[PDB]
């Protein structure tokens, strides 16, 4: 049973990040830190944890291609989304604190690290921070945010059919999810699950009226149609920044805040489809400090959830961390930890298990604590 | 195959244990299919020349706490490894690729 | 609801688990099955406590909550030898360090 | 007089302003006080949005009056 099994520091310090999983390495795009330059024109960043050596890496700088093109490269920014689809990461939205408004497709090659913008047509959805992205197929679906030019919540679905890369506002069947930003959507399927997120409980416009969401919300994409639910029994408070994943055909939604409770979350709520139902789980061991805005990637059967932002012990700190939840510890991985935990003397293991228990309790070199 | 077969310790304790659990092993998997393993020439047992008992029934426990509670979802006890054998626990689940 | 146990005989362990609800002669019959010898030739016991073929698990003491699988519980196994039975004799595992 | 400006977290800012003051001007006040550029602050009245060109006359922001205060979520 499921387990927080490593804790690790010295990884990039940053929050409103976005990440995707290319096998068993993490590759994480840029977001924000307090302290740190959102001004004045940067490119994005890109480091990448490596979840069997367990060890993070920085990539370094685009250069120009051809002599006196600059480098083909998105700006610093947060808030923006990643997918993964093949060989490529699609990387949309998000803002800095300056450059005002893009929201030009940026497309990354997991295996050259090359970055290029295809060429795309249709209605391109305007400029926001805090959607969500998902992918079915070579579909890629852009849901909710706040846009920047109408300066108001969305609840439009706009899909990206990267086959031709055309944009198209779907025009849905149903009641749509309410406008708002920070939420999560996860696929399982056929059918994107709208979890939490920021709103307005009138409409679309800021009007302190700040509402945080836990009516869970799902689209058919088969249909493009928002489906009518039925309740749960039981349902997590609501939240905004919190993480979704999809493990084993089920949506789990970790962490968050709630401004109404000024609450930061460090739960973890199931969600079956089937029954449709909600349940609380309790991982064994201590796992994260209650956050928000943290990215959670599934490799295998474990997820890597890193960064965020939290109270300090406005005096919130941006975190460096990473921790890993193990939904099936092997023996090793228990005895692994037991070994720790004692303060057993190692140096009798034969060094493939010595090699394992080393990556397991060093910090990476990407920060020291602030 | 047979539902159960049987582990045999360095001291000469026989663990039988069903098939299926010790499937959890990657070494035992594979001993179990490994080279004339078919028809009469299926021995169904595996000797472990370097496991003691007090170590190689903990991984027989391990194997029935993993399958009873794969996809489990409710609170459980944890699996308890006490200090003295956490050493030879981890050669043993090392070995045992489980 | 469902027990796990270690049935021990001399220096031999089954683990097997059933309901709290079966009988202890589907117990014999499971170490038929294994060490083929008839129910009527074993003797199964909860610590010192004979067991009854027609007694559940559940009614010789065994509850989910004391025999789960990452702490089974044991029973002792006794064969018939020619007249009567050998007596009861679990051989104990080894010990670490 | 002075006028109120509380977060819904619950930061609370205390500022002396005039009433012929614009929205601009008391978005600079904020940064004064607290280290926040006005482009990172949105000011909510009674459901509604302050536009930076009216002042607070413009308004009926009168003494004692708390000001919603939105601000941009870098940290999500």
């Amino acid at each position: 049973m499921l387990r927080w099994t490593v804790h690790l520091e010295g990884g990039p310090r940053r929050v409103n990040h976005a990440a995707v999983a290319v096998g068993h390495r993490v590759y994480s795009f840029g977001g924000y830190c307090s302290g740190e330059d959102y001004e004045t024109l940067r490119q994005i960043d890109v480091h990448i944890f490596n979840a069997v050596s367990l060890r993070w890496t920085k990539l370094p700088p685009v250069k120009s291609a051809i002599r006196g093109q600059a480098p083909v490269v998105p700006y610093m920014r947060y808030g923006h989304s990643t997918v993964l689809i093949d060989d490529t990461v699609l990387l949309w939205g998000g803002r800095n604190d300056t450059e005002g408004a893009c929201n030009v497709l940026y497309a990354f090659d997991v295996n050259t690290h090359k970055w290029f913008t295809p060429r795309v047509s249709g209605t391109v959805p305007g400029a926001r921070d805090g959607h969500s992205a998902c992918v079915l197929g070579k579909i890629m679906y852009i849901f909710g945010g706040y846009e920047q030019q109408a300066d108001c919540f969305s609840n439009d679905i706009h899909k990206l059919d990267t086959s031709t890369m055309t944009w198209t506002l779907i025009c849905t069947k149903g009641s749509p999810a309410r406008w708002r930003d920070f939420h999560s959507a996860t696929m399982l399927g056929s059918h994107m699950y709208v979890f939490g997120g920021r709103a307005d409980r009138f409409g679309p416009f800021h009007s302190n009226n700040e509402i945080y969401c836990n009516r869970i919300r799902v689209f058919d994409t088969r249909t493009e149609a928002w489906l009518d639910c039925p309740p749960t029994p039981v349902l997590p408070e609501g939240r905004r920044s919190h993480s979704a994943f999809g493990y084993n055909g089920e949506l789990y939604i970790f962490g968050g805040y709630n401004a109404r409770l000024n609450r930061h979350f460090h739960d973890l709520w199931k969600f079956n489809p089937v029954s449709f139902t909600w349940k609380k789980i309790e991982p064994k061991g201590k796992g994260p400090c209650p956050r928000r805005r943290q990215c959670c990637c599934i490799v295998g059967d474990k997820i890597v959830l890193f960064g965020g932002t939290s109270p300090s012990p406005f005096d919130l700190i941006d975190h460096s961390d990473l921790h890993i939840l193990d939904f099936s510890p092997s023996l090793k991985t228990l005895c692994k930890l037991a070994v720790i935990q004692y303060n057993l003397d190692q140096s009798c293991l034969p060094h493939d298990i010595r090699w394992e228990l080393n990556a397991m309790t060093t910090n990476s070199n990407i920060s020291r604590p602030i | 195959g047979s539902m159960y077969v049987k582990l045999i310790s360095s001291d000469g304790h026989e663990f039988i244990v069903k098939r299926e659990h010790a499937l959890t092993s990657g070494t035992i998997k594979a001993m179990l299919s490994g080279p004339g393993q078919f028809a009469e020439n299926e021995t169904n047992e595996v000797n472990f020349r370097e496991i003691p008992s007090h170590v190689l029934s903990k991984v027989c426990m391990y194997f029935t706490y993993k399958v009873r509670y794969t996809n489990s979802s409710t609170e459980i006890p944890e699996f308890p490894i006490a200090p003295e054998i956490a050493l030879e626990l981890l050669m043993a689940a090392n070995f045992l690729d489980c | 609801m469902d027990v796990f146990l270690m049935i021990r005989r001399h220096k031999t362990t089954i683990f097997t688990d059933a309901k709290e609800s079966s009988t202890v002669f589907e117990l014999k019959r499971i170490v038929e099955g294994i060490l083929k010898r008839p129910p009527d030739e074993q003797r199964l016991y909860k610590d010192d406590q004979l067991l009854d073929d027609g007694k559940t698990l559940g009614e010789c003491g065994f509850t989910s909550q004391t025999a789960r699988p990452q702490a089974p519980a044991t029973v002792g196994l006794a064969f018939r030898a020619d007249d009567t039975f050998e007596a009861l004799c679990i051989e104990p595992f080894s010990s670490p360090p | 007089m002075q006028i109120f400006v509380k977060t819904l977290t619950g930061k609370t800012i205390t500022l002396e302003v005039e009433p012929s003051d614009t929205i601009e001007n008391v978005k600079a006040k904020i940064q004064d006080k607290e280290g926040i550029p006005p482009d990172q602050q949105r000011l909510i009245f009674a459901g509604k949005q302050l536009e930076d060109g009216r002042t607070l006359s413009d308004y009926n922001i009168q003494k004692e009056s708390t000001l919603h205060l939105v601000l941009r979520l870098r940290q999500g």
